[PDB]
């Protein structure tokens, strides 16, 4: 219950090579590369306690045409997968850079970070 | 460089009936003009002698300008018919050692260089 004073994600690391999302009865949406991580907002069609959470995935897609590497043609959820929360306002991305003097000796350190806000 | 070779390439027409002009113009603007008048039948070659003052650094260029004396059927008085330029002196260039200081500040995306009152 102390889940819905934030905000919840569902996040897929790998699946081979597309599939659909139903949460609850109701369809999220799909995604395409099978190499790369899928993640949905659910804070809206979750509810507490128990919720229905189903999947289609099939092995052949448009999205099979740039995977023709020369290796065994595999399908099926082959990452793990999970739950996670987030305060409303929140730290979304990060990127650190780092340069070096001509010596190579001092250093320097470029840091973005990028937040969101979601009704705090 | 005072003195040019003027060609009457009309076949019935002397130069007499042409209001001659010369204009001494330093790094552009103009600082001496002078009227003359020459004579010359269809084919011959006259020679036009025009006195230099003393020259600075500054770059001079010499236009010598055919015009018409009186109106005609077809153009008004002073309608200019022809027009040559020379360059007389080349400029003197100047190098300035500069004793003022320059500024250099480093960020993650950017490189800052300040000098008097612009920053690049």
């Amino acid at each position: 219950e102390d889940w819905f004073k934030k905000e919840i994600f569902l996040h897929f690391e790998g699946v081979r090579s597309f599939f659909y999302l139903w949460v609850n009865g109701k369809k999220i949406g799909f995604s395409k590369d099978s190499c790369t991580p899928a993640e949905f907002r659910l804070t809206d069609v979750l509810r507490p306690g128990k919720n229905l959470i189903t999947v289609e995935v099939l092995k052949w897609s448009d999205g099979s045409y740039l995977e023709d590497q020369d290796m065994w043609w595999f399908a099926g959820i082959y990452r793990d997968v999970y739950l996670y929360a987030l305060p409303k306002f929140h730290i979304r991305d990060v990127f650190v850079r780092t340069d070096l003097d001509e010596n190579y000796r001092n250093g320097k350190i470029f840091l973005d970070v990028e937040m969101r806000n979601l009704g705090e | 460089k005072d003195t040019y070779e003027v060609e009457n390439r009309y076949l019935f027409t002397n130069l007499e009936m042409f209001d001659g002009a010369w204009k001494i113009r330093k790094d552009g603007e103009v600082i001496e003009e002078k009227t003359f008048k020459i004579f010359a039948e269809p084919g011959e070659k006259r020679l036009l002698k025009i006195p230099l003052p003393e020259m600075d650094d500054s770059e001079y260029f010499l236009e010598i300008s055919f015009s018409l004396s009186e109106d005609t059927p077809w153009a008004e008085k002073g309608h200019v018919v022809a027009w040559e330029q020379f360059l007389l002196k080349a400029p003197a260039f100047e190098k300035k050692s500069i004793s003022d200081g320059v500024s250099l500040r480093e960020d993650g995306k950017h490189l800052t260089v300040e000098a008097k009152d612009t920053v690049y």
